[PDB]
């Protein structure tokens, strides 16, 4: 079981660590997050209460190096920095548990809803689209753009999502233009599966990344990229079959977790309706359908 | 983005510009089979592809062999036509290749764009006007050409007879719509104008009677006559 321990709390501010969610108010004695569970990746994310706008926040893995948080009066953020010096991190952590100050990562035993939700996600794999080489971290926020929205504006602070484009040459071969435009399986297994992504664990955690950076922070091109990645699934009539179950199992647990009050906002009707009522793969998902069609019936 | 009323004179200006109407390229007759039961059997076809501004009307004609053993036609004969367009385009030296093509209908869009995704620089546009190329098949000279033809073909006409000689491509234009809707609305009326009068000739390189400016007047005049009585007719008005 891992920390992140905070210098302070200087100002008021909602912290997330990833599904859940507590405050913390001005000057209030805390000092950071104990028993982290090691062997996924994880996001400490914020809203401060006097600006409620931009959420930011910061993932990592505990496995590779000691991380804290510590407020920027200068920059006006919670920034999440490494200690390299050990023995002085855990002297620390110590000082802090023995006086209390630290909350407890309440994971229930039954519960296997955050793995379920990273299952393919690797540090490794996340800090390829989010480029910043000289931390083991990685910053988002609501803001960010990402490489195909800066196609269609500062290229450092961007999101390097995989391009998916259907009306582009690389989507469609030469002379099979109605074919791959109908039924997107060339796309998907040739170019996408075995050209750039090489396998479909890596197809996955990029699109359940995707859908945790949309959730958390609100951020615009993380939900169009989930979208697509789904939609290209859909839309192609020959999917290995074991990609199909895991794919429900993948969108069943998105959806099921999602707050219902920004289903509105997180989910696009035309894709959802076109997946689950219109597409190749329209009976394949029978497990994201049913929590579909019983949470979120509006939408459909 | 669509072509409406408010920017018509864009036509007629100095960028190649082409319209595409498909609403001929897959035709059918509806009949009863032995056992009672309902059968298509296709007939010849054809893409209907006009220059506004110069008249010329590339006439591609679709033979009914290109549907055999397929799936799916009316979906089938977007694509088929877009295909033909890019064929087209390609086939013309870049200075007389459109900048936009205008499709009359909207479900041509995706076809035709992912069809001219190596133009990247050429605008697919849709329109919000109704137009009339639906009768181009009832002017008799092509509908002659389609239904003789025994293998795939490509036809070049200029729609506007000489009339550029006397008018601009804007009026012609308007002539041709006016010409197109009346014969939509009511083909035998419409026809029975055009050729009233037994003087007035169509040349054998033409497609429509040879008039005079006045005579011109009077037929548009009675096109109009038409269009607003079937209207009556239509509506009890
Ligand atoms: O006075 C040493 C401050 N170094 C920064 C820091 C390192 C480890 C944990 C925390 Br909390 C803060
Ligand atoms: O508003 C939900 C409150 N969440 C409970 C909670 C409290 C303290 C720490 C953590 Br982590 C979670
Ligand atoms: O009406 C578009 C306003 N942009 C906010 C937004 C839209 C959809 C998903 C996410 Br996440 C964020």
């Amino acid at each position: 079981m891992n920390t992140v321990p905070f210098t302070s709390a200087p100002i008021e501010v909602t912290i997330g660590i990833d599904q859940y969610s507590f405050n913390v108010k001005e000057n209030q004695p805390f000092h950071g997050i104990k028993d982290i569970p090691i062997g996924h990746v994880h996001v400490i994310h914020f809203q401060h209460a006097d600006n409620s706008s931009m959420r930011y926040g910061y993932w990592f893995d505990c496995r590779m190096g000691n991380f804290y948080i510590q407020y920027d009066p200068k920059d006006g953020l919670y920034k999440m920095m490494e200690e390299r010096d050990g023995a002085k991190f855990e002297n620390i952590v110590h000082n802090f548990k023995e006086r209390q100050m630290m909350v407890s990562y309440p994971k229930i035993d039954e519960d296997d809803t955050w793995y379920n939700l990273t299952e393919f996600v690797q540090m490794d794999k996340i800090r390829k689209i989010v480029r910043k080489d000289e931390n083991q971290f990685s910053y988002v926020d609501s803001s960010m753009t990402t490489v195909q929205e800066n196609e269609l504006s500062d290229p450092a602070h961007s999101l390097n999502y995989t391009v998916i484009n259907f009306k582009s040459r690389e989507a469609i071969r030469p002379g099979h233009e109605m074919e791959d435009f109908l039924d997107k399986s060339y796309y998907l297994n040739t170019v996408m599966l075995q050209g750039i992504f090489k396998n479909s664990s890596n197809y996955f955690g990029e699109l359940q990344f995707a859908f945790l950076n949309a959730m958390f922070f609100g951020n615009y091109g993380s939900s169009l990229q989930w979208h697509a990645m789904i939609e290209l699934i859909c839309s192609s009539a020959t999917v290995p079959k074991h990609m199909l179950d895991k794919l429900d199992e993948i969108l069943y647990y998105q959806i099921k977790t999602l707050p219902e009050q920004y289903s509105d906002i997180l989910l696009n009707e035309r894709v959802w309706n076109i997946c689950l009522y219109s597409s190749f793969q329209k009976n394949s998902l029978h497990n994201t359908e049913k929590i579909m069609e019983n949470k979120y019936p509006e939408l459909l | 983005g669509a072509m409406n009323s408010s920017n018509y004179a864009e036509l007629f200006n100095n960028d190649i510009k082409l319209f595409v109407d498909d609403t001929n390229v897959y035709r059918v007759t509806v009949h009863k089979t032995f056992e009672g039961n309902v059968a298509t059997k296709a007939i010849n076809g054809c893409i209907f592809t006009l220059n506004p501004k110069t008249g010329h009307l590339f006439l591609k004609i679709i033979h009914t062999s290109v549907w055999a053993g397929q799936k799916r036609l009316s979906q089938l004969a977007k694509w088929k036509t877009a295909e033909e367009v890019s064929a087209l385009v390609r086939s013309l030296p870049k200075e007389e290749q459109p900048k936009q093509i205008i499709v009359t209908r909207k479900a041509m869009l995706d076809p035709l764009e992912v069809h001219m995704l190596d133009f990247p620089n050429i605008a697919i546009r849709p329109t919000e006007l109704r137009l009339p190329f639906s009768a181009a098949m009832s002017i008799d000279k092509l509908s002659d050409v389609v239904m003789k033809a025994t293998e795939p073909q490509m036809v070049l006409f200029n729609i506007y007879d000489d009339w550029l000689d006397r008018i601009s491509s804007y009026t012609a234009f308007s002539r041709l719509t006016l010409l197109l809707r009346a014969l939509k609305t009511n083909e035998e009326s419409a026809k029975m104008i055009l050729l009233s009068d037994p003087t007035i000739t169509i040349k054998s390189y033409h497609l429509w009677p040879s008039f005079t400016d006045e005579q011109w007047i009077t037929i548009e005049s009675q096109m109009r006559d038409l269009i607003l009585t079937e209207y009556g007719r239509k509506y009890n008005v």
